[PDB]
């Protein structure tokens, strides 16, 4: 669905202000600690069982530094989201086989994680915004 | 025995068709367990045909006889023979000879592209040629770099390229071609990273297209504003009409078509009416682009017709180019105002001398002072009063400093506000009105 | 006769394959079934949606639990008009008419029921039976394959297959949890998920993987399908029963398939 | 499953909650709301509006019931027993609704408890808010 | 038995852990059923492992394993041995693993406890030794009780056991105890019923605490607000200055507060602000008082520290006493000098600064009624002591002078020659006999049931509805403006007698009559009534005990002068004032031009004005404001015919009030 441009306004505001260095890597990380079985497919990321360690793991934080530059350029395509995440798509369906509930899940996290960064700037409407972005990130990456 | 002797049968050449394997005296296909491009490959350059263009199991090129060899192979690529891999037992499978897998070679391969329902040559609905069947392309990942490849693929002028078909319908038959990942390097389009021939995830609808020019041809202007820079924002590319979609359209592409017709920035995407302009089929749709740019072509990824902008509206635009005293009649005279805790105050005239106006004039740089008017002889303020008792001598350089009753403590009314008239306040009625006198 | 069949006659007769999958493997986690791993899990849906599980069994029929049979239905409810309200799709989402639903006669004490299709399944790669046991695999420390169309770890019913390696554990440690202490006189409902699961003589538990995956609701009738290396050939050692076992409560509760197979051979041959 | 540390992590949370539980529960129905439209289909006689009275007093009320569930976190199934029995039965609520709000309070908290969000804690609460929900609807 | 061996398995060291007896070469478990501390001091015993400190049979040591040996021990204490109560069988049980029996022995355990980092030897954060380990105590649970246990096991002050730690930040280590259930007599901490050691989901930042006191060190007292008792309260215990956060801190135990400090009851939850006070990290949080508490430190569960006060503010209060009134002075009940408490200080208060909006407040909160007259200059006697140099910015409704807004002055107002005295309606003095004139008379001609209810307060006839509080409410009876005493009955008119009129009953008929305080006698229809006597009180002359209407050389009164210059040189020159609504008034300056003067100095009686001051060039005024902007024509014969904002409802203030500078 076409998302509103006061809400297209919010998402961009806000993610202006997002460390692209930082949040993707806490936001994995966030997902490999609440739900553990994520790390399955991080087996070769090395030591994933206690959360300080997910958390300080270079190697998720590096792949969470790539998972939101992804997030960003599907921002930056919000209204062609298919196009731009069928690679990626096709990737997580066929080389990883990675189950697509993941995909709202980290979404979910993800936006945990603005919140938490964010404070009460994170006001329920730019919260809204948010979730149709991460729905529509993780349909388009989907299947 | 390394003397096994393998042939493509029933695919039209030596290097394209259904593996066929010779062992123990006998002919045996392959299953398509786990087949891959990897084991396309080794059986491409088992027989020296080149690189591998592509893999078939559903039996394609026609169903098998004899005894399956091979069922399932852990192949990475570099293999000196398909009897290398993890064949998990010779002879031993789980299929049937409908599961046969067949295989497609660079060398015999009749690979194609061409350009189909467009304006020009090097424009329409791209389309490219698989086992002799022509079919169509889906758009998604279809990017600028998929574009000129393409364009120098077909060969014809590539200096701009643009993604989108122009005003062509959807094909028909296969998507032999989805999801292209170009780096703008390859040769031609199938070197190209991708999903798996036939394969996709697209319809008809989604048919990519490309627009090959060498940027002559291109032209831009607004319509239906009257003056030449506001209105709706219409495209000419290869004598072709067309009018701007607004989706991804922001500010920062209304100023670089501002920019492109050279007025200027961009100040809001609305324009007034002026006269009516026809509606065209083909749109442009502006993905992203920086803004710094100095025309609409040369930002990447702009797609030129190949969607409707039904469920979006037509983009618009409109170049740049289309203490203190108050109430004192004057500058010097007025209430006494001050500022205290976020909010305007005054100050009550009880005890109010000369030698509180002195201070406040010079305080405010009005020189000296020639009243000290009360009973708020400019009109009662609006601000809960400050102080009450200024016991001020009449040399400080500010009105805070004095020997008030504190910020708030008070026992005045508004009614009483305080005010002065200094030297410096001049009145004009010819009679001008200085230092505290009228004179001519 | 052809592929995934074997020819059952010493004219003759060619029936399907117990459990041997055209690519065997090796719900709340992961484990996304994209090789279509699971022949025999059947998604089964109630007339108010409710999407559960189900198990081919040999070529026509399915094992479930008789929960799964009485959703959006009464308790008095009999085996007649529970047939016409069950949608069951097997494969990738081939609907298939369901002739008859026979309940367990102790569907209170062994959580089965099972459904007979209208015509025998065409068995491919996407359609086989699971392969009733010959020996009891709910030994503790056995690693079974639970396949499962329930929800997942947003409470959403999944939309893909997916799987998960459970563990059984030992039965003393499965009552204890769910009930009190494993005595009549001291089982008290102390289940960690409101509703208590049916436990009893005829049912194991497998807790949770290493990963704190576990089943969740709308697997129950799935089987524990366990992998025997020495055969190359998938059982159903036991079909979910307590699929309330989200997360919290750390054991699902399997009613064992080798307790019910002679009153499944008995119907499965009127 | 709530491992004895988890269960630590969620009443330390809980209790530097606090007070601010029945406005962060009032939030949180707003989140679940405004983010997830469906979930009003559930409540058609509640003035769904920002700043709303009902919609706070309902968020009081989870707020309190969430609370109830935390000291009674060994117990949760009984503590929850009567809301188990109403969210499955008199309003048949789908549970993919439980873990919408669970998702919103967890959003809630990371907006209002920054410094004390900490990954592990937020695992915890997650596991809390899923055992909630795994109570609320297991009857369902 | 003598063969028969046992251990404790799994509980940290040898003396602590699961029952494990072996016979038949196998070690087997025992049942918790019928377990209790006597099998566990059994145990202990047997060991040499000392007393049983504590006895789980849950489990909570782990599961064991082997078989259960024992079901349902009947053990009285003194037993040698475990295997020698009578039980039910060797092998029997209806048990699991889940039931093994564990013990916690005395010399295994090694409790002892302590207070760490308080602000005294006995207060601060309660630490608990198991098993060689320091560790905390959960604050879940923990009550008075708790702490009274805990402070007579350390042996100190257990006058006043206050519960959280007083300054102690969050403990290291482990915690051992938690929902500690003492009955307040248990020799030691560890003897409650409590949960199994370490088992729990506390942090650190609930560690429990007490304060142990002999009810001599706590000290409370309220800072910050202008007065002994009404302010910030300020909790000062064992030299710790502290606050008290107001997290369900209502009426009750504010007024628990009040009567503490002893200042009469709580009237409101705030405070007007004098000084500032000190920050203090501290806090007392209150659970629950009743309100009839003699003291706050009788309350139920008050923790001095231990939490944060983040999202709640300090504990703000005003007792009734902060300005508490009284009349002194007058001979009727209801008026007098006012006297206002400031705090603890009785202080008279100058009748520049009194207005009727303060008066009515004072009256009202005296159960006084509504006020009759503001009488200035020390009318009911020289006050000796203080005079407040506070303006009560009262707005009229408050229902105590406590809660009316106060601007002090730095400077002094004025001498004890003039003091505020104020007059309130309920003059009545009734307890059936009433007072009037000084003499207790006995009042059934027109006593009906309704002024009986009435007399619900504790020859006039009282016309008391029934509903009014106080006999004064009652309408009582008991019966241009020079010239004739005319009174009208009976729908006729007539006289009245000269007989015994004093000069309080000529100023009560220029009251009435409104346009005097006083009055004089002068020479001159029938005569109604004879031998008026009014006592002091009543405005009108109806309340006044007479001879009875007798319808059969009279009365000729000229009342005083409606308006009056005051502290003048001469008799025409001073500031202004003006009689109007039973109290003497001032005129304030608003547009005060000669016009004014003239019309004022022709009211007076002399000749013409000469200068129409401002800004009370003599002194402020008594009694409130009742004329501003009087827009006179120069030609009115009296000030009450000029246009002005008339009678009350003034914006000026007393330091404006206007003058003139008559003739003589
Ligand atoms: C939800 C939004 C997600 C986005 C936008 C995203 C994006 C990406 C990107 C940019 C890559 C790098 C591809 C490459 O290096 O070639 C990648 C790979 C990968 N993704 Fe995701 N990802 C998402 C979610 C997930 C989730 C939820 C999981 C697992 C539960 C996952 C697992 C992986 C793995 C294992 C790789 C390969 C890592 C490697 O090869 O070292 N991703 N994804
Ligand atoms: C952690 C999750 C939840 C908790 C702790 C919770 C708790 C509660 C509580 C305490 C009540 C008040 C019952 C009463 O006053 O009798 C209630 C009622 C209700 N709940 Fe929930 N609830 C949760 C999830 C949900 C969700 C996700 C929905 C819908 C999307 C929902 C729908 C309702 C409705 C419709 C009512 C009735 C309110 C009314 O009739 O005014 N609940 N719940
Ligand atoms: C089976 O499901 C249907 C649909 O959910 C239920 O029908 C609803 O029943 C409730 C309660 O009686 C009504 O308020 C709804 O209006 C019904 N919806 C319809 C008829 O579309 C039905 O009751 C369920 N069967 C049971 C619970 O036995
Ligand atoms: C709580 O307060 C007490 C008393 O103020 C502190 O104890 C004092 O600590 C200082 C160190 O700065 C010593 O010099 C004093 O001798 C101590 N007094 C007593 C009576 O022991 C205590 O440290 C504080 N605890 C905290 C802040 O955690
Ligand atoms: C597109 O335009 C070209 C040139 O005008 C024309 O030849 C072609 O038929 C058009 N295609 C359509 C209308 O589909
Ligand atoms: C626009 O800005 C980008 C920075 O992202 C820069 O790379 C590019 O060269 C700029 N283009 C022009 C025309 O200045
Ligand atoms: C200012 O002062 C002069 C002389 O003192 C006087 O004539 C004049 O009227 C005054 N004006 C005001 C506005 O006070
Ligand atoms: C179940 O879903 C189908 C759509 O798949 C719909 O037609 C039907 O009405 C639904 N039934 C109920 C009871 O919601
Ligand atoms: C049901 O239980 C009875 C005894 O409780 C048993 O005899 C019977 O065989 C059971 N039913 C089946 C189908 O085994
Ligand atoms: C205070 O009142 C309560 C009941 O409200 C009573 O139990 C208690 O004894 C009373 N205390 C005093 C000191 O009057
Ligand atoms: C009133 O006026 C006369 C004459 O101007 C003057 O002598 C007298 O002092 C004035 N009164 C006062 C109180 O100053
Ligand atoms: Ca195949
Ligand atoms: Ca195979
Ligand atoms: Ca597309
Ligand atoms: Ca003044
Ligand atoms: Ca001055
Ligand atoms: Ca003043
Ligand atoms: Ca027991
Ligand atoms: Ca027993
Ligand atoms: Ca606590
Ligand atoms: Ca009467
Ligand atoms: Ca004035
Ligand atoms: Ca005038």
């Amino acid at each position: 669905v076409h998302l509103t441009p006061e809400e297209k306004s919010a998402v961009t505001a806000l993610w202006g202000k997002v460390n692209v260095d930082e949040v993707g890597g806490e936001a994995l990380g966030r997902l490999l600690v609440v739900y553990p079985w994520t790390q399955r497919f991080f087996e070769s990321f090395g030591d994933l069982s206690t959360p300080d360690a997910v958390m300080g793991n270079p190697k998720v934080k590096a792949h969470g530094k790539k998972v939101l530059g992804a997030f960003s350029d599907g921002l930056a395509h919000l209204d062609n989201l298919k196009g731009t995440f069928a690679t990626l798509s096709e990737l997580h369906c066929d080389k990883l086989h990675v189950d697509p509930e993941n995909f709202r899940l980290l979404g979910n996290v993800l936006v945990c994680v603005l919140a938490h960064h964010f404070g009460k700037e994170f006001t329920p409407p730019v919260q809204a915004a948010y979730q149709k972005v991460v729905a529509g990130v993780a349909n388009a990456l989907a299947h | 025995g390394s003397n096994l002797e393998m042939r493509l049968t029933r695919g039209g050449n030596m290097c394209s068709g259904r593996i066929e394997i010779k062992f123990q005296g006998r002919w045996g296909t392959v299953c398509d367990d786990n087949f891959n491009i990897d084991h396309a490959s080794v059986i491409c350059r088992q027989l020296e045909c080149g690189s591998a263009v592509s893999f078939s199991g559903s039996s394609n090129f026609g169903e098998g006889s004899g005894p399956i060899w091979f069922d399932d192979l852990i192949c990475n690529g570099n293999e000196s023979a398909l009897w290398n891999c993890k064949h998990q037992g010779w002879g031993k499978h789980n299929c049937d000879h409908a599961e046969d897998a067949g295989v497609i070679c660079s060398k015999g391969a009749d690979l194609s592209l061409r350009l189909v329902d467009g304006v020009t040559e090097c424009s329409g609905r791209l389309e490219v040629r698989f086992q002799g069947e022509w079919g169509t392309i889906c758009d998604d990942g279809w990017d600028s770099y998929d574009a000129a490849v393409a364009c120098k693929q077909l060969g014809c002028p590539t200096a701009v390229t643009a993604i989108g078909r122009v005003n062509a319908s959807k094909g028909f038959g296969h998507i032999w071609l989805d999801s292209v990942s170009c780096q703008g390097h390859e040769p031609a389009i199938w070197q190209c990273k991708h999903h798996e021939w036939g394969k996709h995830y697209c319809n008809h609808n989604e048919d990519a297209g490309v627009t090959c020019s060498d940027g002559s041809d291109l032209e831009l202007r607004l319509r239906g504003g009257g003056s030449r820079c506001a209105g709706t924002v219409e495209v000419e590319i290869q004598r072709l009409l067309g009018k701007v979609c607004d989706r991804g359209w922001g500010l920062k592409e209304a100023d670089v078509v501002c920019r492109q017709l050279g007025c200027g920035s961009a100040l809001k995407t609305s324009y007034q009416v002026y006269s009516k302009i026809q509606a065209t089929n083909t749109w442009l749709f502006l993905s992203s682009c920086n803004g710094n740019e100095t025309s609409l072509w040369d930002c990447k990824n702009w797609q030129w017709g190949g969607l409707t902008c039904d469920h979006y509206e037509e983009a618009k635009i409109t170049c740049s180019a289309h203490l203190r005293l108050v109430n004192g009649g004057g500058r010097c005279a007025g209430r006494v105002e001050i500022y205290h805790e976020g909010s305007w105050g005054t100050i009550c005239d009880d005890s109010w001398d000369l030698s509180d106006a002195h201070v406040v004039c010079r305080q405010l740089g009005c020189g000296e002072a020639i009243n000290a008017t009360g009973s708020a002889h400019f009109g009662e303020g609006t601000g809960p009063i400050w102080l009450d008792e200024m016991k001020c001598n009449g040399k400080e350089s500010r009105i805070w400093q004095c020997h008030s009753h504190g910020w708030g403590q008070q026992n005045c009314r508004h009614k009483e506000d305080a005010g002065v008239i200094c030297s410096e306040f001049m009145s004009l009625r010819l009679e001008v009105f200085y230092n505290g006198a009228w004179g001519t | 006769c052809k592929n995934y069949y074997k020819l059952r006659t010493e004219l003759p007769e060619c029936e399907a394959v117990c459990g041997k999958p055209k690519n065997p493997a090796n719900i709340l986690g992961g484990h996304l079934d994209a090789k279509g791993s699971f022949p025999w899990q059947a998604k089964m849906v109630s007339h108010h949606n409710l999407t559960t599980g189900a198990t081919l069994i040999n070529e026509q029929w399915l094992l479930t639990t008789a929960k799964n049979l009485f959703l959006n239905h009464s308790e008095n409810a009999t085996a007649k008009d529970i047939a016409p309200t069950l949608t069951l799709y097997v494969g990738k989402k081939q609907l298939v008419e369901i002739e008859k639903v026979v309940l367990h006669p102790n569907y209170s004490q062994v959580d089965i029921g099972l459904i007979k299709l209208k015509q025998k399944v065409s068995v491919n790669e996407r359609v086989m039976p699971i392969c009733l046991p010959s020996k009891d695999y709910a030994e503790v420390g056995r690693v079974g394959y639970v396949s499962g169309w329930g929800r997942n770890a947003n409470f959403k019913f999944t939309d893909h297959l997916k799987y998960v390696m459970l563990p059984v554990a030992d039965q003393d440690q499965c009552i204890r949890h769910y009930e009190g202490s494993t005595v009549p006189e001291k089982k008290t409902p102390k289940s960690p998920v409101g509703v208590q699961p049916i436990l009893n003589e005829h049912t194991f538990c497998a807790g949770m993987s290493k990963y704190q995956e576990d089943t969740c609701y709308g697997d129950a009738g799935s089987a524990f399908a366990v992998h025997d290396l020495e055969e190359d050939t998938w059982y159903a050692t036991g079909i979910l029963s307590f699929d309330k076992s989200c997360a919290v409560a750390e054991y699902g509760v399997y009613v064992k398939v080798t307790s019910i197979q002679d009153w499944v051979q008995k119907t499965i041959a009127e | 499953v709530l491992s004895p540390a988890d269960k630590t992590n969620v009443k330390a949370a809980w209790g530097k909650v606090g007070a601010h539980a029945g406005e962060y529960g009032a939030e949180a129905l707003e989140r679940m709301f405004l983010s997830f439209p469906t979930t009003k289909t559930y409540f058609p006689h509640f003035d769904l509006s920002h700043g709303s009275a009902q919609v706070k007093g309902h968020g009081k009320k989870v707020a309190d019931a969430l609370t109830n569930a935390v000291a009674h976190v060994d117990d949760m199934p009984n503590a929850l027993s009567a809301l188990s029995d109403l969210h499955a039965h008199k309003l048949r609520v789908d549970p993919v609704n439980f873990k919408l709000l669970s998702h919103c309070l967890l959003v809630t908290l990371a907006a209002h408890l920054p410094a004390e969000f900490t990954p592990a804690v937020h695992a915890s609460l997650d596991k809390f808010l899923a055992s909630v929900s795994t109570v609320l609807t297991s009857k369902y």
